[PDB]
Formats: structure tokens, C-alpha cells, sequence
């Protein structure tokens, strides 16, 4: 999944 | 802005000895989701950093159990029960809880299928432009984003940013809002980093990196790196 | 002038497997004396390169027969019949037949009495000067010349030059004409490489190397290297 | 001997 943290 | 401060700078030891490394962050590092993304990496000269510990105390895959991570708040510690030769190199702590992710300055331990292939070394001259490529094999290129990390001459590691491989949207770190462009050629599962009108300070090693964040792991897979030499 | 194109840049392998690495020269490398000075080196993580094969197919003393070199004309190959743990590292092909001698870009292989002692790592600001030293032990210093090799951050190797230890005459590869100077001190059996006006492109590990060209070997004994970090 | 190949 694409980066969802920042 | 988060400062990662590691103690000691150099750690001389005899093989078979215990070793302990400390790392202090300038702020607490708990993520809004409740997780603490504090990781530990080991990098051998000329190789790329390899992930040892994630989420403060969990060993990454393939990592032997002599390595242990602990801590909380702003104090973190990496322990090696018995130091073996394959363990020598520079250890970096890292926080990914708050953007931009930052790396501690490193500690040198010394004696008394996912694959990312980058383009060869680039001998350039200022003004020139360089296109670093990173071929990602063994997984669905559009499934995950692609991160880029810069390693300065003194070994300092700095986050450049990342690009959404589906939407193609690049996100940058303030220090790379300039002459830095992320692109991709999904038809070859490649991600590029563009640097035009190169300067003396661009000489660094550029690593493309794959995250495994759905596992609580930030920088899990690193390309071997591309050093952009500039004949300033 | 002679390009050595080495493939592959990366070779992931499992122990027990075979590995083959190739190198193609842009021009023929037979020396007017009939010899072909094509060598293969292995650089283990955290060590200096070591000679494995010389004159195309001859194994250096102590190198296991699991390693064999072959080829002629412009195409050469190093084969490892079965990869073992101690074989991991970066392999380089090299031609020492025509000046300036040249190195292939390197192949990173990874799992899926003569002594030369160099001065220590130096952290310097640009514009400064550094004088690297290399002390020879166990042979008569003025019996053999002293060679110098530069290894940039990304691992690529470049020849700097050599100094005749009897005539005190130096010879530089075109890219190092100007800011580099060789000198020696026979009272201390020491050779020096001085770099004026430190630039970003000078950051690297510099190796002093001893040849045994009269035995058919070009770079037989390497110093441990001296890292010069130019922290602008 | 001193390097003599080039």
C-alpha cells in the first residue's frame, strides 16, 4: 500500500 | 527537525564482547496511531544500511537474537549480547513517527526477495544534470511508494522524500524542494530521482528505499545506492 | 582511456550456487611484451581489495581453485564454482597493460610479509590540504615503486599514479594532474600523497599499493586505506 | 624493481 504515515 | 543523538560515537570492542548503543531523540516519538517508529540500522563500508530493529524492540527478519532493542520516550538502547565480526560497521538509530524521518548520527562498532537495483556511479561536473534510476524487482511496483534517502560525505543520512507509485505524486523534504524531481517509468518498474545543474554538495550517495509500513517497518529494503560525483 | 565494462552490477546468490562475472574492455589489453595484465580483485566488507587472479587466469597464492579466470581479446570472465560466505563482497576487473590502468565498475555479490600501513582517517574542510602517509614494512622500500588508488564513496576505483622510489619521479593519471603530489621519506620507509585545496570530489579512501610486476602481478599488496572526508 | 610496464 502507498505510504500513509506522514 | 527531530534530533537523533547516539552515544557513543565510536565503540571499540573485542570480539565476543557485549556492546550497547544509546540513542536520544529531541522529542518523544509516539505516532498518532499509537506506534513508536524507532528503528536501528547497520551499514558496512560501501554497502547500504540494513534494518535491524523496528518499533523499538522487534527484530527484523533474518536478524540474529543477540540483537535486542529497548527504551521509551526519548531514551533508546540497542544491545548486542556477543559481538561477532559480521556485526562491525556503523549503527544508526532512526525515527519515522514524525515527518520528516530523521537518522541519528551513527556509532562505529570496531575491534580494538524484493530487490532494488540502482544505476551505476555518476562522474559528473557542476551544472550537469543527473538521472538516478532504481529498478524494483520481485513485487508489484505500484503496490508501494518509493522513498529516497541521501547520505552525505560524513555519513549523515537525510530523507529526500517519496513518490506515490499509483498517483505519481511526489512529496519532498524542505531541503529538496529545489532541483529535485521524482518520476517513474512503471513500464520497467523503475523510479527516478532527477538532479539538474549539479553542484559540489550534491556529491552524496543516493539510495532508493522500499517501506513495509503495513508491517510497522519503515525503511526495509534499500537499493545499493548511487553516488553522484561532481568534478567541481 | 580503456573502458572496462563489468556486468552484472549486482549478483544476488545463495551459498553453494555458481556465480560468473564478466568484463569487456573497449580495446585489446595485450601488452607489447606479450602478457595480458587483466586482474580480478575481491574487496570484502571493511577491508582493502585483495588480488584473486592475475594475467587473466592465474590464481594468486592462497586463492582457492573455486575461482577461475578466463577470456581473451576484449572479453573476460571470473567464475566462482560454488559461492561461500567469505566470497561475499565487491569484485573488480582491472587492466594494467595500457596506461592509465583502469578498473571495472564493480560487481556486488551478496546472499539473497609485505605490509603497507597508512595514516588515519581525516575529516577536513574544503580548501584545506591533507598529506596521507603510507609506511612500507618487510621489503626494502626503494626496491619497488609505490602506487596510489582512489576509491570513491560509491566504491568505484580510480588510479591516481605512481612514484619511482629511487628517482623520486612521479607519474599521474590525467584526472589527477594538478592538485595531487607524491613525495617520500626513505628514513621512515614512507610514501606520501598530498592533496591541495580539498574539494567535495576528493572525499574517498585512498590506497597505497605495491606491485610485483616482475612476477606478472600489478596490485599485489594494498594498504588498509585512508579515508578523507571533506566536510564542507 | 621500479615499475617498468608503461
Amino acid at each position: 500500500p502507498q505510504f500513509s504515515l506522514w | 527537525d527531530i534530533l537523533m543523538t547516539q552515544t557513543p560515537l565510536y565503540l571499540p570492542v573485542s570480539l565476543g564482547d557485549q556492546a550497547s548503543i544509546s540513542c536520544r531523540s529531541s522529542q518523544t516519538i509516539v505516532h498518532n496511531n499509537g506506534n513508536t517508529y524507532l528503528e536501528w540500522y547497520l551499514q558496512k563500508p560501501g554497502q547500504s544500511p540494513q534494518l535491524l530493529i523496528y518499533k523499538v524492540s522487534n527484530r527484523f527478519s533474518g536478524v540474529p537474537d543477540r540483537f535486542s532493542g529497548s527504551g521509551s520516550g526519548t531514551d533508546f538502547t540497542l544491545k548486542i549480547s556477543r559481538v561477532e565480526a559480521e556485526d562491525l560497521g556503523i549503527y544508526y538509530c532512526f525515527q519515522g513517527s514524525h515527518f520528516p524521518p530523521t537518522f541519528g548520527g551513527g556509532t562505529k562498532l570496531e575491534i580494538k526477495e524484493v530487490q532494488l537495483q540502482q544505476s551505476g556511479p555518476e562522474l559528473k561536473k557542476p551544472g550537469e544534470t543527473v538521472k538516478i534510476s532504481c529498478k524494483a524487482t520481485n513485487y508489484a511496483f505500484t503496490d508501494y511508494s518509493m522513498h529516497w534517502v541521501k547520505q552525505a560525505p560524513g555519513g549523515d543520512l537525510k530523507y529526500v522524500g517519496w513518490i506515490n507509485t499509483e498517483t505519481d505524486e511526489p512529496t519532498f523534504a524542505d531541503d529538496f524542494k529545489g532541483r529535485f524531481a521524482f518520476s517513474l517509468d512503471t513500464s520497467t518498474s523503475t523510479a527516478f530521482l532527477q538532479i539538474n545543474n549539479l553542484k559540489n554538495e550534491d556529491t552524496a550517495t543516493y539510495f532508493c528505499v522500499r517501506d513495509r509500513h503495513d508491517y510497522g517497518e519503515i525503511f526495509t529494503y534499500w537499493g545499493q545506492g548511487t553516488t553522484v560525483t561532481v568534478s567541481s
